[PDB]
């Protein structure tokens, strides 16, 4: 099986079973099985929500949106945040406690009553271990979207056409360079 | 209640016996003194802690100890 | 018995509470939803603090059995 | 030096002197009869005969220490139960 | 829920809570505790 | 040259360089009678207490003599802080 | 019948008195006594509670912070906080007359309200608050996190969250983490603060949480930390000319050692603090990385305890078979952890007086005056419960064949030498210390001062002399510039301590005279004695020739009876109650030092001090008697001012002090018998018959009435002296 | 001073002071100076008595005193 660390010993707990099992648990948090079967999930939904994420910094900012990615919550919405707010805490809060509950029952995901969603199947393990693997990726990703916007406040794309067009602009650069991005 | 408890170190004086307000020591027979005779604590539900008995111990340290415990009507002495 | 007297509760002004009269915060409401909401108004700040506690306690109370009383 | 400086040893000597004679006593009155009825009592002829004894008590307190006589030993001198 | 800070209390608010706190309040709690000290087992 | 590389490289060298053949044999032979004889094993058993019992990925490495992940980041987490330090002292002080 | 307000006590349940309800408040906390008690249960229990105390602890932050700003005068104070007085709360008294609600309106207000002596005010000003905004956001905030530490005391009781004995016995990793990560990663992340926020608010420049990711907190940026060129940070520091809060003299640095205070504030700079937390920081992360935990490299705690035995076989078993002594008692543990926390308090008081570490901290006496107190006197309850909870270990978890030749087994070897030597120390000290103070009261009486005995503290002027002193002229280390040690510092702190330690107008390193000596060997008696108490009890806690079954009786038991002559007060709970007393009057001593010798440097008559205390007459007529005039004229058959509340609080510390003597002087037997009576009476009164007692009305215990009576004793002493403290301070 | 000294009698118990004698005979036994006579810790009731007798003997001492400079000097 692959191993994260070259001749690994994979700990007895992280099995082959589960979809991107690499055997990296340096900590052993999810020793507990309970813990770790919320754990899968919770890393599961973690990445969903960054894919979705990392999707919107990367296409709001191609199709050309005004704000940055994170200067985008600043706008004049035609709505007053506190009522929007207050309406995001009412979907979600459904959205979410329906998941729970049928989380609580049956021990997959889903959408409000449709569980085991699929709507066109498609949950194979290929499928399962490429959601848990681009998950990764993503909240890898995210990561980086919020740093690359703090050290060089530049957006995504624009930071890849920028590396790509001077081979320098480099973490080494930018970090030194900080003077010219922020302001005292 | 006080827990009352005798060890080997007993003469058989029979002293903290006719020193208890509330007879809660009576004298048995045993072989481990000259004077054949060991007392024991059969009521330690009558004892009030007044611990009259230990000032008779003549012994070494004491052979009779009461060790002040629960406390109830009898053990606090209440006529209430 | 729980009963849909609530609008005879806040009936300060009914259905809504220190704003105009009654059925007529239904017509501004409909004019502008958004500007005219109780959110939007004096006690709009504790509302949607109240709204959005209200919308976890469900989750707090149906936890691993997170209930309690002594 | 006269302030504080030699008045310390001043006090030391009288100091050592009082708990020296004391001690001389004490240690005579023991073993002699009943020595508690000596320490009510005091025989203030024996007692007349120690205090000059301690004018030379460092010299005979050193004497002591290099003679291990000063002190008891530790297997003779009772200790309350740890 | 003025001002800025929506959550300065009102200038009534020390006169209820003081008096709450210190004569309601505390006899709620006496008397609940004396319930319960004096419950039989 | 001169820059923040020539102390850090330097110091994060010879401090691994002095783990990996001077001191490595020492540490090793201290690991082992410090947790095995006088000190003995924990995490009897029992609970989600695994956390404090050992990992595995430390103890799998090729690297002769056993030079753990851990022992890396170790003499080299003592390399960068003398790297840092001669630097840092020659800026002021 | 059986009740069930003692649940965890089935004999105080079924217990027919009324001790039942005051034992049941007693033994409540003492879980290792509860009726079916396990280790681990006793680990998760303690734990649990742990999360309760730390969200009181941010619950009664956030309220300080919530009453400050909405009844306040930061701003105000802010703009002028050498003339605005910080206002703790407003006053709703219902009872209040007229006179009293004009009298009480000041500091700026439009109602009666209390002015601080916490000195929040000036704390918050110098980490960066300015507004009431930044107070009630921060309220808000502490208060989320008191909720939090409640939700995991039930997370954390509740199956598959709660911690096995074996994670609480995993000391090596506890030890590792708290001092990388909650004493280092704190360190650092304060820092962060400092250089991010307090900094850039005392050169005047909102730095908050709408532009900290864009505001560089250097000019330079992290440039200079990553080239290695760190000096850049400590380069163009505040001018003296620089107004905290204002850009006026602000510099550029945020790491520097400049020393000494602010000119303006008269506290510690920023930057030397900034640099401070990064520099320990740095040493406790480093720390943390030292004990062994799941990886490998690491030490064993056991090992070093068992590999550190004295080759000559001096300390017998050195500290071989410690290691389980101290992980498997939690009242080791416990008394380690007050004896560090006590000393520590104090260093805080005596840190804080010399070098301010707020803004305008100096300026405000009566907080200085009530925070030394505050911290001084709690110190000493802590040191109390250290010896209190190592006696208790000495009987409940000392296994005397484990620990056997081992450093802890050859203490109680010589107990007698140990309690001993202590006794000889204290009646020197005792003997002298007094008696120079009666033979220059007898001078001062006679009218020959001259004869009066003043020896002078040279041991402590040269220590001040070593650190830079001048005044005493001796010329040593600091003192003279031609040293190592003086030309070494020359270029760093050294140019500011100097000019700070040799201004008279603060308190770095004061003029100590022949006054100081003598009260400082009196403060020595205090600390010898109050120590020779609790040793001598924890030392006799499980032995001793009068009752050598001590264990057998425990830790808090009346007495063994008119046995053996008398066995009052034999317990080792009663080496605590009696050490209490001692604590009190040497703290009392050394909070009435610094109050006088700082009241008559505040005054200008340092004169005063430097006299009056030499005898004891002094410190009653020039200290107690002079200062207290203008507190007692709170309220006169004339009127009243904003000083009734302590001189009614004076008085009330009065009461309630000598209240405490009845329950001390007086013991069980008199009032047993006395409600024997009052009981008959009761039951042969009509009407009044109707109504009876469920628990049979009882007198206080032996033990219990000690505890009454100090309770009482101590917070008399406490507020007495708070209401001196605070209104003779403000007085003036 | 004598008043004050008098709350060491009425507020402590033998027990205490009993030990503390049994630590100092000690040292007197070690150094070979322990008295024949052996000392012991005051009673009960004179403990009791002692406290009492010191604290009237200070506070009428201190009232005498008062009384009397006050009354003389004015
Ligand atoms: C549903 C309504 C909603 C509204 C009206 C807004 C509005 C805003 N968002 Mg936000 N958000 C909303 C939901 C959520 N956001 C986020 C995650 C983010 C990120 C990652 C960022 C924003 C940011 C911003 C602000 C951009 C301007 C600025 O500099 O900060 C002024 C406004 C704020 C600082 C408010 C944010 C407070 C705090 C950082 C929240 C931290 C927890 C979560 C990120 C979400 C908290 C709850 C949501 C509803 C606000 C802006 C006013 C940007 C920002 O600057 O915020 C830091 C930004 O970078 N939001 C989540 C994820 C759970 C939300 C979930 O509902
Ligand atoms: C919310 C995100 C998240 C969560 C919940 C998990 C959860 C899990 N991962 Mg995982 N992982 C993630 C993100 C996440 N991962 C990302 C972004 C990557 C790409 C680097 C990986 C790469 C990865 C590999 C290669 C493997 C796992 C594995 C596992 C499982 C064993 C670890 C464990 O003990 O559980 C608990 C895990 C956590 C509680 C997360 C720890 C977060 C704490 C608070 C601090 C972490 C800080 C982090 C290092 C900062 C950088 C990000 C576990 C259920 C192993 C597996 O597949 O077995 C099934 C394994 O082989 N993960
Ligand atoms: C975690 C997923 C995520 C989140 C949190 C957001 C959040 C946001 N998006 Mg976005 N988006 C996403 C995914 C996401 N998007 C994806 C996957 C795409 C396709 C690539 C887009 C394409 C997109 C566009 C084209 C625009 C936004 C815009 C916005 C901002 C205002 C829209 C809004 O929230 O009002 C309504 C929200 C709901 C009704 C729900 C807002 C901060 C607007 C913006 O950037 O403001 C200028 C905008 O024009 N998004
Ligand atoms: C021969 C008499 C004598 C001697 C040699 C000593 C010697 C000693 N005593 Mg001691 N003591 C004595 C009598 C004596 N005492 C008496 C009568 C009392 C009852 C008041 C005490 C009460 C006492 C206490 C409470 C303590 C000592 C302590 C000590 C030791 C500390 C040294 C010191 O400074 O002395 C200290 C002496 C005193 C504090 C008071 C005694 C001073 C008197 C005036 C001296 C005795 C003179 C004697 C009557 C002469 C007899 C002559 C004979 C011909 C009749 C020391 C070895 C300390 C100790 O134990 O150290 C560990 C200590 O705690 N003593
Ligand atoms: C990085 C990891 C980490 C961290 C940060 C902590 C942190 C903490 N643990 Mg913990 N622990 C850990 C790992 C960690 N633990 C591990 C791995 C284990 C398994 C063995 C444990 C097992 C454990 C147990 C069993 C307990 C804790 C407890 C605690 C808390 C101690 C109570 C306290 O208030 O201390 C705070 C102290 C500081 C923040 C620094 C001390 C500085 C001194 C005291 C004063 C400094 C003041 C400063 C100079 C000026 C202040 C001015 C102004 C701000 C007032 C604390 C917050 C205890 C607890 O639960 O309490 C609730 C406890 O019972 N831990
Ligand atoms: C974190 C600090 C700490 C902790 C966890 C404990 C914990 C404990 N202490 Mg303790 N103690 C401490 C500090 C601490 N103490 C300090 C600083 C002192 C010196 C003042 C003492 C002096 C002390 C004594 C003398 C005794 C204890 C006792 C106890 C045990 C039972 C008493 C109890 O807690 O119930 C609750 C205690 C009270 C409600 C106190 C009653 C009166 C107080 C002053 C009123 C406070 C009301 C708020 C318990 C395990 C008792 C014991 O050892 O059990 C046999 C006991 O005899 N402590
Ligand atoms: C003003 C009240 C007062 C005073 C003056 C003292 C004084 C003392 N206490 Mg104490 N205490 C007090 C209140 C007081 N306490 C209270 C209220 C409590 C709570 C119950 C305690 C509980 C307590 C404990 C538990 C202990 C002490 C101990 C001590 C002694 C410490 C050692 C020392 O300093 O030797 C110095 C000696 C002196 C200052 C005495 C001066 C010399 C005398 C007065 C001259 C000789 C007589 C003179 C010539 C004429 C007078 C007699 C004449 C009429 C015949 C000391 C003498 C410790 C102790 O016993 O020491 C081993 C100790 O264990 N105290
Ligand atoms: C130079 C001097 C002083 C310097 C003091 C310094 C730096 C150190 C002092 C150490 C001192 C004073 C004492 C150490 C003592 C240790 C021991 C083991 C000595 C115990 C003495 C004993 C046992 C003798 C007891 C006596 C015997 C047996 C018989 C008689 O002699 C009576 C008695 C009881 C004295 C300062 C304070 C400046 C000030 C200026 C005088
Ligand atoms: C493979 C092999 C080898 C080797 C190689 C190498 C290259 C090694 C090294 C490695 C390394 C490379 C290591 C290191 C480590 C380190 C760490 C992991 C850490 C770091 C850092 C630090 C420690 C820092 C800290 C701090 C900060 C953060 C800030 C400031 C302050 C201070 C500095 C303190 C050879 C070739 C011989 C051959 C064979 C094969
Ligand atoms: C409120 C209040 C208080 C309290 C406090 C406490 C106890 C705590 C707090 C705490 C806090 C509130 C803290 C803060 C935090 C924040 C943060 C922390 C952020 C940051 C950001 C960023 C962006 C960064 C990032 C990073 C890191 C983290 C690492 C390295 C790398 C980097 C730099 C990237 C007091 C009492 C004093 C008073 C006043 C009020
Ligand atoms: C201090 C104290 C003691 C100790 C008191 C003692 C030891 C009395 C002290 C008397 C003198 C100082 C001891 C020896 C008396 C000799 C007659 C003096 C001869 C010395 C020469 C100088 C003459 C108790 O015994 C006691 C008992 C019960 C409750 C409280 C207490 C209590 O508080
Ligand atoms: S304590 Fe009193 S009643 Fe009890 S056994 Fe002893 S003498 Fe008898
Ligand atoms: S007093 Fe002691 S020795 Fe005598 S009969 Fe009783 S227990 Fe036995
Ligand atoms: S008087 Fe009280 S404390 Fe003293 S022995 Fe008698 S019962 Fe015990
Ligand atoms: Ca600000």
């Amino acid at each position: 099986r692959p191993t994260w660390l070259p001749n690994l010993n994979p700990p007895a707990h992280l099995k082959g079973e589960m979809a991107g099992d690499f055997g990296f648990d340096p900590l052993g948090l999810g020793a507990d099985p309970a813990r770790l079967k919320w754990f899968a999930e919770a890393e599961k939904t973690n990445g969903r929500w960054a894919m979705m994420a990392v999707v919107g910094i990367l296409g709001q900012e191609l199709l050309g949106v005004q704000p940055s990615w994170w200067n985008a919550g600043a706008k004049d919405y035609g709505v007053a945040m506190g009522p929007l707010t207050a309406m995001e805490f009412l979907i979600m809060g459904f959205l979410e406690t329906k998941r729970y509950q049928g989380f609580k029952e049956t021990g997959s995901s889903g959408l409000i009553n449709q569980f085991p969603f699929d709507p066109a199947g498609m949950y194979s393990k290929d499928m399962a271990v490429k959601e848990v693997k681009n998950g990764r990726l993503a909240m890898v990703a995210f990561v980086g979207f919020a740093v690359q916007a703090l050290a060089s406040r530049t957006g995504p794309i624009e930071g890849l056409t920028k590396h790509l067009s001077n081979p320098g602009y480099n973490i080494t650069y930018n970090l030194t360079h900080l003077q010219d991005v922020n302001t005292y | 209640s006080h827990i009352v408890k005798i060890y080997d170190t007993c003469i058989g004086c029979t002293q903290c016996v006719r020193a208890c307000p509330l007879d809660v020591l009576e004298m048995v027979p045993w072989n481990g003194c000259k004077a054949n005779q060991m007392a024991s604590a059969p009521r330690t539900e009558d004892c009030v802690g007044c611990k009259r008995c230990e000032t008779a111990c003549p012994t070494d340290f004491l052979s009779v100890r009461v060790y002040l415990g629960s406390e109830s009507t009898r053990s606090m002495g209440l006529s209430y | 018995g729980r009963l849909a007297m609530l609008a005879f509760i806040g009936f300060c002004s009914q259905a809504a509470v220190r704003g105009k009269g009654p059925i007529d915060c239904l017509k501004d409401h409909i004019a502008d939803p958004w500007n005219n909401n109780i959110y939007t108004s004096s006690v709009g700040k504790e509302t949607c603090v109240t709204v959005a506690l209200l919308c976890v306690w469900p989750i707090i109370i149906e936890a691993t059995k997170s209930l309690n009383k002594g | 030096a006269g302030e504080v400086f030699i008045p310390t040893f001043g006090f030391l000597y009288v100091a050592g002197w009082i708990g020296y004679v004391g001690r001389l006593y004490l240690n005579m009155v023991k073993g002699e009869a009943k020595p508690t009825e000596k320490e009510i009592i005091i025989d203030v002829p024996a007692a007349l005969r120690l205090t000059w004894q301690g004018a030379t008590w460092p010299v005979q307190v050193v004497a002591e220490l290099r003679a291990n006589t000063l002190t008891e030993k530790a297997e003779n001198i009772t200790i309350s139960p740890r | 829920a003025a001002g800025s800070y929506p959550f300065v209390p009102p200038s009534w608010a020390p006169s209820v809570f003081v008096p709450l706190t210190g004569l309601v309040l505390p006899a709620i709690a006496m008397a609940t505790l004396f319930v319960y000290i004096e419950k039989d087992n | 040259g001169l820059e923040p590389y020539l102390q850090v490289c330097a110091g994060t060298a010879t401090m691994l360089a002095v783990g990996r053949f001077a001191f490595l044999p020492l540490h090793r032979r201290d690991l082992e009678r410090s947790a095995a004889t006088a000190g003995p094993k924990t995490t009897g058993s029992t609970y989600f207490d695994s956390l404090q019992q050992e990992a595995s990925f430390i103890t799998s490495t090729n690297d002769p003599a056993g030079f753990t992940l851990i022992d890396t980041m170790a003499w080299g987490a003592l390399g960068h802080a003398l790297g840092f330090a001669f630097l840092a002292a020659s800026s002021l002080q | 019948a059986t009740k069930l307000f003692p649940k965890f006590s089935q004999g105080l349940a079924q217990d027919p008195t009324t001790r039942r309800i005051w034992f049941g408040l007693a033994v409540a906390h003492d879980f290792e006594s509860h009726d079916g008690m396990t280790e681990e249960n006793l680990y998760q229990k303690i734990f649990a509670s742990h999360f309760g105390q730390l969200a009181i602890i941010f619950l009664w932050t956030s309220g300080n912070l919530f009453h400050v700003a909405w009844q306040g005068n930061f701003e105000q104070w802010g703009a002028d906080p050498i003339h605005v007085r910080p206002i703790a709360h407003a006053i709703w008294d219902p009872h209040f007359g007229q006179p009293a609600v004009e009298a009480f309106t000041r500091g700026g207000a439009s109602g009666p309200v209390n002015i601080s002596t916490s000195g929040v005010y000036q704390w918050w000003y110098t980490i960066g608050m300015r507004t009431n905004q930044d107070l009630y956001v921060g309220s808000v905030f502490l208060a989320l996190v008191s909720a939090i530490f409640l939700f995991a005391s039930w997370l954390h009781l509740q199956p598959s969250f709660t911690p096995s004995l074996s994670w609480f016995k995993d000391a090596e990793s506890r030890l590792n983490h708290h001092l990388s990560g909650l004493f280092g990663v704190s360190s650092l992340a304060w820092t962060g603060h400092l250089v991010h926020v307090a900094i850039p608010e005392s050169r005047g420049k909102h730095v908050g949480w709408d532009n900290f990711l864009t505001q560089l907190p250097h000019p330079q940026g992290l440039t200079p930390f990553w080239t290695g060129n760190w000096a850049a940070y400590a380069q163009n520091p505040d001018s003296a000319s620089h107004v905290f809060g204002t850009s006026d003299g602000a510099g550029e640095a945020i790491l520097t050692f400049l020393g000494g205070f602010h000119p303006q504030t008269q506290s510690l700079w920023l930057t030397d603090m900034a640099h401070h937390h990064l520099a320990i920081a740095v040493i406790f992360i480093v720390a943390g990385h030292m004990y062994r935990t799941n990886f490998g490299i690491g030490h064993r705690m056991s090992a070093i305890l068992d590999a550190h035995v004295a080759p000559s076989g001096r300390l017998g078993a050195g500290h071989k078979g410690l290691f389980e002594t101290v992980n498997n008692s939690l009242h080791f543990q416990l008394g380690l952890a007050l004896a560090s926390v006590g000393t520590i308090c104090s260093l805080v008081a005596q840190h804080m007086y010399s070098l301010p570490p707020y803004a305008f901290l100096a300026n405000d006496f009566t907080t200085q005056a009530s925070l030394y107190t505050h911290h001084q006197y709690i110190a000493g309850f802590i040191m109390c419960g250290a010896f209190a909870h190592g006696a208790i270990f000495w009987i409940r978890d000392y296994d005397p064949e484990q620990n056997k030749g081992n450093v802890l087994a050859r203490m109680l070897d010589h107990k007698e030498a140990i309690i001993s030597h202590l006794s000889w120390v204290s009646l020197f000290l005792g003997f002298h210390t007094l008696g120079l103070y009666v033979h220059n009261d007898v001078m001062q009486a006679f009218g020959t001062p001259e004869k009066q005995i003043l020896i002078e503290p040279v041991f402590a002027q040269w220590i001040q002399a070593a650190h830079g002193k001048a005044f005493y002229g001796f010329d040593l280390l600091l003192s003279s510039s031609s040293s190592s040690a003086a030309s070494a510092s020359q270029t760093l702190w050294l140019p500011g301590w100097l000019d700070a330690i040799n201004n008279n107008q603060n308190s770095l390193f004061l003029t100590i005279g022949p006054g100081d000596f003598l009260v400082h060997h009196a403060i020595a008696l205090g600390l010898h004695t109050t120590t020779l108490i609790l040793v001598k009890g924890a030392l006799d806690a499980r032995g001793s020739k009068l009752m050598p079954d001590k264990k057998d009786f425990g830790y808090s038991f009346p007495c063994d009876g008119p046995g053996r002559g008398g066995t009052c007060d034999i317990s080792a709970y009663d080496a605590f109650y009696l050490a209490v007393f001692w604590m009190l009057n040497t703290i009392g001593w050394v909070t009435f030092y610094f109050h006088w010798k700082h009241l008559t440097l505040w005054q200008g008559n340092v004169s005063q001090f430097d006299e009056s205390s030499t005898y004891l007459m002094g410190w009653l007529r020039d200290y107690l008697w002079l200062n207290s005039s203008q507190l007692i004229n709170g309220y006169n058959p004339f009127g009243m001012n904003s000083l009734s509340v302590w001189a009614w609080i004076f008085l009330f510390g009065h009461l309630v002090y000598a209240t405490g003597f009845m329950f001390l002087i007086s013991w069980r037997g008199y009032w047993q018998e006395l409600i024997e009576t009052l009981v008959w009476a009761h039951e042969k009164t009509p009407l009044a018959n109707l109504v009876y007692w469920k628990d049979k009305p009882v007198a206080l215990s032996i033990v219990q009435a000690r505890l009454v009576g100090l309770t009482h004793f101590s917070v008399g002493y406490v507020f007495t002296y708070a209401a001196f403290l605070i209104a003779s301070t403000s007085g003036k | 001073f004598v008043w004050a000294f008098s709350l060491m009698f009425l507020f402590s118990g033998r027990g205490y002071w009993q030990e503390l004698i049994e630590s100092i005979i000690w040292a007197h036994s070690k150094l070979k100076v322990a008295p024949s006579i052996q000392p012991r810790a005051l009673s009960i009731t004179q403990g009791r008595a002692v406290g009492v007798a010191h604290y009237l003997l200070g506070g009428i001492a201190t009232t005498w005193s008062f009384f009397l400079a006050r009354i003389i000097a004015v």
